[PDB]
């Protein structure tokens, strides 16, 4: 029973105004069963897409999920993840400039 | 050189609710998916049936249909006679090297641990893996058709496979994408210091090299993340170099890239 680790990046450069694509990118968890909600300002996205689940050479599995994103000035954007080894949902929020 | 994979992933919650999904990687490019909501193999790239007939396919596929249901039921009559939920995934191909050389491998683990694998001619339980299953799988063992077939296909099949999937997808496999890098900094956790940021995305094949450099020298303190993946079988990666504040000034970004033709990107702070 292991715990998820939460990477949220941006496709692209990021620039406000301009169309892009965020990714967050949970890794390490086991078991596979997981909940993965992209968040804007705290409202869950609609249309987001997730890969397939797979695992690495260690066997713990990993998963991406990616949602169309335009950022701005003042638009915050998350990843909330639901799953067994956690008493509480983990948010990683995304950060331009980290 | 290539790795190919056939990664199954069985979980069973209870006596009689379970589930198994597969995917297929050859390297990092997905070359099929397998739902359990699904009766056929699903392939994810154009290539997915390399140089295989329809026949050969079909009768690939037909085993492996047998397979997800035989193991399915193989596994809930062993839990019957000892604890859910279970969870047991499978890897399962071959590592492809130049000269037309290969190996192939079968590793299963239980609850995220290693336990089982095939090797040679028959199933082996790995050292320290529970020894409740050493009777399972010598029982497993007397079943020649079984054995028999599983080394017909890491043997044979996995290899043969292999080599036309990498002739029928070669445009993919051997595909070029620049890389796209941009830079940014953040406070760090001790006062009058940064953390400078260089950000490196969508390039493929995965082999990269990002540096933080001060003219010829390259800033040993340079921190590589882990490659990332994009959505669109591209890859991420970023190096942060912790500075301290003034001491910025003359630092670049410099990225060698097998796309770029020799011709690094650098970025300056
Ligand atoms: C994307 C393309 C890439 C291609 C390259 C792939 C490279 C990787 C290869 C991966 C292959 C993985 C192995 C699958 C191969 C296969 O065909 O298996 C079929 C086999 C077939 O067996 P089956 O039961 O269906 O039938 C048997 C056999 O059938 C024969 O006929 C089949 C075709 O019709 C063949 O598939 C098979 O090879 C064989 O020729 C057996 O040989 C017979 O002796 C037996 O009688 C038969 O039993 C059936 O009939 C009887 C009725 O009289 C019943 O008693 C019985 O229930 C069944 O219906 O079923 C099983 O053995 C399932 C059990 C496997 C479990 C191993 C995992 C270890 C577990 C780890 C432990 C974890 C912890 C545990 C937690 C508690
Ligand atoms: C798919 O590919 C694998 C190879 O990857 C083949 O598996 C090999 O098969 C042969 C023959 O079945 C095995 O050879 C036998 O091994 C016995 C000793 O094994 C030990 O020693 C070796 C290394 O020293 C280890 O690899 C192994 O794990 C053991 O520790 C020998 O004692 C046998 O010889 C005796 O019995 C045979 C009967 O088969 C007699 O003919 C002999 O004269 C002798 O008295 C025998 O040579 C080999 O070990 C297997 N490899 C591995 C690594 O396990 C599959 O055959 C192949 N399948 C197909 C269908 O192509
Ligand atoms: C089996 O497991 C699933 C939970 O994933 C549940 O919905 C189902 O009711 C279970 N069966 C029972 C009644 O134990
Ligand atoms: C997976 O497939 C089996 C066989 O088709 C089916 O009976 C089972 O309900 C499926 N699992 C789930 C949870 O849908």
């Amino acid at each position: 029973q292991k715990t998820p680790q939460i990477q949220v990046y941006s496709r692209h450069p990021p620039e406000n105004g301009k169309p892009n694509i965020l990714n967050c990118y949970v890794t390490q968890f086991h078991p596979p069963h997981i909940e993965i909600q992209m968040l804007k300002n705290g409202k869950k996205i609609p249309k987001v897409e997730m890969s397939d689940m797979s695992f690495s050479k260690d066997w713990s599995f990993y998963i991406l999920a990616h949602t169309e994103f335009t950022p701005t000035e003042t638009d915050t954007y998350a990843c909330r993840v639901k799953h067994a080894s956690m008493a509480e949902p983990k948010t990683v929020y995304w950060d331009r400039d980290m | 050189n290539y790795t190919f994979r056939c990664l199954q992933m069985s979980s069973f919650a209870n006596r009689s609710w379970s589930r198994t999904d597969s995917v297929v990687w050859l390297g990092d490019l997905q070359t099929h998916r397998w739902s359990n909501d699904s009766a056929t193999i699903s392939f994810t790239k154009p290539w997915s049936q390399g140089k295989l007939s329809n026949q050969q396919w079909e009768k690939l596929q037909h085993m492996f249909q047998v397979y997800r249901v035989s193991f399915t039921r193989d596994i809930q009559e062993l839990v019957k006679m000892m604890d859910y939920p279970i969870e047991i995934q499978l890897s399962a191909g071959c590592e492809m090297y130049p000269g037309n050389a290969s190996e192939s491998f079968l590793h299963v683990a239980f609850q995220g641990k290693y336990v089982v694998r095939f090797w040679g001619t028959s199933w082996q339980t790995v050292p320290g893996a529970p020894s409740w299953l050493d009777l399972p799988i010598k029982v497993l063992n007397a079943d020649q058709g079984t054995s028999a077939t599983v080394q017909m296909l890491l043997n044979d099949t996995c290899p043969l496979f292999v080599r036309g999937l990498l002739e029928a997808g070669k445009s993919d496999l051997e595909k070029q994408e620049k890389p796209v890098a941009w830079l940014s900094s953040v406070p760090s956790s001790a006062h009058g210091h940064r953390q400078l940021v260089c950000h490196v995305s969508g390039f493929y094949p995965k082999p990269v090299w990002v540096m933080w450099m001060r003219g010829d020298q390259e800033q040993q303190g340079t921190h590589r993340g882990d490659f990332l993946p994009n959505a669109d079988e591209t890859w991420y990666l970023q190096a942060t170099l912790d500075v301290e504040a003034g001491e910025e000034a003359g630092l670049a970004c410099r990225v060698k890239h097998s796309s770029l033709g020799g011709q690094d990107i650098i970025l300056y702070w």
